[PDB]
RNA sequence: UAGUCGGGUGAUUAGCCAGACUCUAACUUAUUGAACGUAUU
């Protein structure tokens, strides 16, 4: 009832904060309010508090990470457990022990969260039933269990993603609910006082495609801030709609001459100094209108040159850099430094077309660019793993055969260690 | 006609009335939504006032074997007692059991009753079809063959306890050879040991033991497995078990509770939050009698008299 | 029938009432699945009708004479 | 037969691959450590290694009909980046299977890895120096013996 | 260091003070029904 609803969101209850919010507002002249004053305002301050930290990096009060996830006859695993990090987390083993397959079921909970924030109701990937299902499971179902924390207001948020292999007469369903609440909590909230909004992103092997300048009339949108949630758990960051934003912004900023002055040219002064700063070749970006068709030229290496003229690897980089960074501005529009917002990120093989001397700093320059996201990461490198600390690992025994329950950390400190004993241990 | 005619006798009523009654009785439950705490809403289907005596005449003519690791739905036992069953422990692996209630069939019934190692009360093959309508709901209105228990009845309970009393004499057995203790609140297994590291090999046992008795009826919710040791909250069933192996209500909990006694001293609590104060000081003094003397102290004597009982 | 579409990002959700429309579709196509009925024609004609001849013709025969192909892009424009 | 020695002998995982007809369509499947999943269900470390393997081994096969052996024939294969998506334990085994596979094909490949540098010698090696703004005119073997080195010592020297 | 436990203060679900713990590891839940506590009785 009412009563139980206000005892628990006087003692700090989102759901129930919010639960009655909804209902009082629901009375638009009768009890409650617009922004209830009590429990919208408790919502959103929930939502919105923060502190900046002694770093100069700004801290919410309530973070959000995935805190562990199940996998049940999922692909290899017959029962797999994890521990994620809040921070950063890292999944290592040889080729074919199911890194890719925890990010792909990590990315398909996620998508539920983004597709209910996009829409009321919306309904989000699902598990095939071809090749999700473990293919010697007796049961003929797999279920993908998560829990994700946000703040001690919402100390659990359980989301299943289930489904019965094909040619099955039992069907399994998917517990959903939790993650639509949630997301139905953020998007009303916006809707009333805009709010910062999560990132969701996965970058999977699906990127490093080549890439030429053919979005036109992609039809779209790109300054619309709910653009950021446009296919960004497909694998390959839009890097098209990065360059249309781009070209947006530098239009905005050239045509131009609270405060009078223009928010654009910020969103792209963040964009550029990020760009610059993570991808070590490259030191500054700009958008050339002479010549008279759009271009984007960076500078690498001290010479100037055209952004289809980048490397394998200097291009995949800018492009997962890039897409991150629009997101994030474009979702973080109350924030003094939008990258300091929150959301979890996937990475598959961050050492994809990396030299050695780039993998030694590409974790600490993401790090420290997005030092609110969760990443979730896997590498096949001991030089990657020379600069990450030993609680973020998570290892595949060299002899598992799926049927592990828990995934561990190694018994030897990664961290300043050197690549030849890593890669011994 | 055996259960029939102990029904009636019992009840009062010709064996007649009750045969034409227990016809469409499975049919005879008025389904409602009750709040869920933070949100959404519980689906309990209540049976009727004929069919809700029906079924407790029965529960009380027949006693069903239960076992003592059972904390739920038993006279003299509840919550404070699986509480108590792992306060003095270190580490412990709460589970949970996945639709319990509605995954019971009458078939799961029935199965039970035949490998029972305790004993059965024998029932005759013509009021094996009652029995079905006097227990079990059917809640789809085409389809007559879905029958499943239905929390909210009145012996639903029972029959659930007893479903269970293998599993719970398997576990057992097979539990306190490892050292470790087990209980059960009818939905949420508990187990806790002082060893450390024998726990994570319960949940397979679990899973093994559940394939082989209801096979794939009944599952554990793997979403549900917590571990926890005295480096983390560590409660059981609604009791918060401190790091001093004593029974508890919690941090937070108490001090609500002291923040309602405090607004009471001045007069700012309305007469249900005082009844809801009243309530909750009941059961505080149920689980932790040493918080009623730590307020009787704090807030004073005579107010927390003029509060609680007084006669 | 209602056709609905809300914007992304909006806290209530506009959906469609093409429920009545699918009744009366529902009653055509049963109706004439159990006995032959004459059934109605939706076509539309845009400016994209002004379209050169091709020809030469796809020989895609089997297609064109089953009586459902009547309803085969017959709302595209041309 | 051939392509299946071919296929199977590079791949470390796989051990057999052979047709099955599944619900009357025809689909290749492979073996994985023991276990029988299909092509679509491979990683992207296997089933990039296996695409490339496979492709070479056919291209030969049907380039080559007067051999009893058609991988031993004559042809250049051009890689970039021959370590991708491979652990470091395939990386150490990625040239050898490639070589004794293809005997007469000239390899020339690019790598960012120092594992797989440690099984090729180090007159096959042509290395940009770091200090190279593209006015330098040839391309030279390190002046360190890669083969059968420590991994340390090729990833600093 | 976190995180957890919770004795005290606190117009009191917040803030603070003292103390303590650490199996890779709580996430506080559900009625009118069942049992438990309490009150009428
Ligand atoms: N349905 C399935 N049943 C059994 N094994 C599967 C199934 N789907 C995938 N696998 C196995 O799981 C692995 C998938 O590789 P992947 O998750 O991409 O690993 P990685 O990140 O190490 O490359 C392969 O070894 C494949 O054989």
């Amino acid at each position: 009832m009412t009563k139980q609803y206000e005892r628990k969101a006087k003692g700090g209850n989102l759901l129930s904060a919010f639960e009655l919010y909804q209902r009082n507002s629901d009375k638009a002249p009768g009890l409650g309010e617009m922004l209830v004053g009590e429990w919208f305002e408790m919502c959103r301050d929930y939502i919105q508090d923060g502190h900046v930290d002694e770093s100069g990096i700004f801290r919410p009060d309530n973070a959000f990470y995935l805190r562990r996830l199940t996998l049940k006859d999922f692909r290899r695993f017959s029962l797999l457990e994890i521990k994620l990090e809040e921070d950063l987390t890292v999944i290592i083993g040889n080729n074919g022990k199911g890194k890719t397959s925890i990010l792909y079921a990590i990315a398909k909970t996620l998508s539920w969260f983004v597709a209910n924030i996009l829409k009321e109701g919306g309904s989000g990937q699902r598990l095939s039933e071809m090749t999700d299902i473990k293919n010697d499971a007796e049961d003929r179902y797999s279920d993908v269990s998560s829990t994700f924390f946000f703040g001690k207001g919402l100390k659990s948020v359980p989301i299943r993603l289930s489904r019965s292999a094909l040619g099955t007469a039992e069907r399994r369903d998917s517990e959903v609910k939790p993650a639509k609440d949630l997301a139905d909590i953020w998007r009303v909230i916006n809707e009333v006082n805009t709010i910062n909004l999560p990132t969701f992103a996965l970058y999977n092997v699906e990127r490093s495609q080549p890439f030429n300048r053919n979005i036109k009339d992609n039809t779209g949108r790109r300054e619309e801030r709910f653009d950021a949630y446009s296919q960004t758990l497909g694998g390959a960051g839009r890097f098209d709609h990065f360059v249309e934003w781009y070209i947006y912004l530098h239009k905005r900023t050239v045509s131009d001459i609270s405060s009078r002055v223009l928010t654009e040219s910020v969103q792209k002064s963040i964009v550029e100094k990020a760009i610059c700063s993570v991808v070590p070749s490259i030191s500054n970006i700009w958008v050339e209108m002479i010549t008279g068709s759009d271009l984007v030229k960076v500078t690498n290496d001290g010479h100037d040159v055209t952004i289809d003229q980048l490397s394998d690897g200097q291009r995949v980089f800018l492009s997962l850099v890039a897409d991150l960074a629009r997101r994030m501005v474009m979702l973080n529009p109350l924030l003094e430094n939008p990258l300091e917002g929150r959301g979890i990120v996937l990475i598959d093989q961050i050492e994809l077309h990396l030299h050695p001397k780039w993998q030694q700093e590409v974790i600490l320059n993401l790090r420290s660019a997005f030092p609110n996201i969760q990443f979730i990461i896997t590498t096949h490198s001991p030089i990657v793993l020379s600069t990450i600390e030993k609680r973020c690992i998570r290892e595949f025994e060299p002899n598992d055969d799926g049927d592990q329950s828990f995934l561990d950390s190694p018994d030897m400190q990664t961290k300043g260690s050197e690549n030849a004993q890593i890669l011994e241990q | 006609m055996s259960v029939i005619r102990g029904l009636a006798a019992v009840l009062r009523q010709s064996d007649s009335d009750i045969s034409a009654f227990l016809v469409t009785a499975p049919r005879k439950y008025k389904v409602y939504k009750i709040p869920k705490r933070t949100t959404g809403f519980r689906v309990i289907a209540q049976p009727a006032k004929g069919l809700k005596d029906i079924q407790r005449a029965f529960v009380q003519l027949y006693s069903l074997p239960v076992h003592d690791a059972s904390m739920a739905y038993m006279k003299g036992k509840g919550i404070r007692d699986n509480a108590a069953a792992h306060a003095g422990n270190q580490y412990l692996l709460k589970a949970d059991l996945e639709d319990f209630f509605n995954s019971i069939t009458p078939a799961i019934f029935w199965r039970c009753i035949e490998m029972s190692s305790a004993q059965t009360p024998q029932f005759e093959p013509q009021d094996k079809l009652f029995i079905e309508k006097i227990l079990f709901w059917q809640p789809i209105k085409r389809r007559k063959t879905k029958l499943i228990l239905s929390v909210g009845a009145p012996s639903s309970p029972v029959i659930s306890n007893f479903c269970m009393y293998e599993f719970d004499n398997r576990i057992h057995a097979a539990c306190k050879k490892v050292e470790i203790t087990y209980t059960r609140y009818a939905d949420d297994l508990t187990f806790s040991s002082n060893i450390p590291d024998v726990l994570k090999a319960v949940p397979s046992t679990l899973e093994v033991l559940l394939k082989d008795l209801f096979g794939s009826a009944l599952r554990l919710n793997h979403s549900k497995t917590v571990f926890s040791s005295k480096a983390h909250n560590r409660h059981v069933t609604g009791i918060t078990i401190n790091n001093e192996e004593t029974l508890s209500l919690g941090r937070d909990r108490k001090r609500f509770i002291k923040h309602l006694i405090n607004q009471y001293k001045y007069g700012l609590l309305d007469n249900e939050d005082k009844a809801y104060l009243i309530g909750l000081l009941a059961f505080a003094s149920h689980i932790e009698p040493s918080f009623i003397t730590r307020m009787n102290e704090k807030y004073s004597l005579e107010l927390m008299e003029r509060l609680r009982g007084q006669r």
